[PDB]
């Protein structure tokens, strides 16, 4: 049940990076598809952090992707990994 | 001010 974060790479306060914890955390806990964890990840951010943000969330994946300054995070919860970023 | 970022999943 208690998954372990492991933060991989961060450019991003401290402190958001443990909202994203936390709330990918009450994400898994929520759901269980995929893209309905993103979605909720997403939809959180836009609002606790203001638009635009992007969220994939898998256990098999690679990424480039460009983002604001101080607003990408990429972490594990457990065997999960999550990208959450914004730009636009 | 924006930057590029890879990621990969283990
Ligand atoms: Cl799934």
């Amino acid at each position: 049940c208690d998954r372990k974060a492991v933060i991989k790479n961060a450019d991003m306060s401290e402190e958001m990076q443990q909202d994203s914890v936390e709330c990918a955390t009450q994400a898994l806990e929520k759901y269980n598809i995929e893209k309905d964890i993103a979605a909720h990840i997403k939809k959180e951010f836009d609002k606790k952090y203001n638009p635009t943000w992007h969220c994939i969330v898998g256990r098999n994946f690679g990424s480039y992707v460009t983002h604001e300054t101080k607003h990408f995070i990429y972490f594990y919860l457990g065997q999960v990994a999550i990208l959450l970023f914004k730009s636009g | 001010p924006t930057k590029d970022s890879y990621t990969l999943t283990e």
